[PDB]
């Protein structure tokens, strides 16, 4: 605010601000695939009560049975 | 005290099953053993490791079949307990071992190791009150009604013909080839 009495060339009439006007999805719907909604409390309450035996698995690449099926046991 | 008997017809390639004093065999699967060939990952997949009857055929291309009983002669006995509790099990009888006779149905000219491991199965597993091992072809007799017959079966994998007439048996006049259905 005082900087125009103690200064020469700060005029006044001055817009400071020069500006302008500030002026102011459709790929699922498809008929091929089957759109399905996911739910994961019915997932949940599906897979609620199906255990998984981990007893003595693998994966690796060792051969020394025949085959190899892990995750054998449940509930 | 005895209750209805059941007839495990036994078979190379089907075994046949149902009580006593019925007409049609209610509960026929195929006498393969399946079990799993890929890995289980999921959390909620089959479950059992060995699975016998209409599941194995359902689930065909997941399953390594293997037929326990070549032409005639049991070569897998741990396999043929599994088959036998399944046909005492709650998918196909639903009874227990311990309150019913046996009807098991041999091919003739069988190892005698069949007959006594057969004994000692259903003898030492299940508990079976009475078993009589019976032959083929008297059996085919008594499902014609007929009294002689020369019975020319073809099972699986045994072919055989046994003369019979007037209801005796010529136990000498048996051929019997291993070369048959499978």
């Amino acid at each position: 605010d005082p900087k125009y009495a103690d200064l020469p060339g700060i005029a006044r009439n001055e817009p400071d601000v020069y500006e302008t006007s500030d002026l102011p999805l459709e790929e699922l719907t498809s008929t091929s695939v089957e759109h399905i909604i996911v739910n994961p409390n019915a997932a949940y309450d599906k897979f609620k009560d199906k255990r998984v035996g981990t007893k003595g698995l693998d994966f690796s690449d060792r051969i020394g049975k025949t085959k190899r099926t892990g995750y054998e046991s449940g509930e | 005290i005895a209750n209805q008997p059941v007839v495990i017809d036994n078979g190379s390639g089907v075994i046949k099953a149902g009580f006593a004093g019925d007409q049609i065999p209610k509960y026929c699967f195929p006498n393969y053993v399946g079990r799993p060939k890929h890995v289980r990952v999921m959390a909620g997949a089959l479950e059992g490791d060995i699975f016998i009857g209409p599941k194995a055929e359902e689930h065909r291309g997941l399953l390594s079949i293997r037929y326990p009983m070549e032409h005639g002669i049991v070569k897998d006995w741990n396999d043929m307990e599994r088959i036998w509790q399944y046909v005492y099990s709650k998918d196909q009888l639903q009874t227990f071992s311990e309150e019913h006779p046996v009807l098991l149905t041999e091919a003739p000219l069988n190892p005698r190791k069949n007959r006594e491991r057969a004994a000692e199965v259903f003898f030492e597993t299940f508990n079976v009150p009475a078993l009589f091992i019976s032959m083929q072809a008297v059996l085919s007799l008594y499902a014609t009604g007929r009294t002689t017959g020369v019975v020319l079966d073809s099972g699986d994998g045994v072919t055989h013909a046994v003369p019979i007439y007037e209801g005796f048996a010529m136990p000498h006049s048996i051929m019997r080839i291993d070369i048959a259905g499978r």
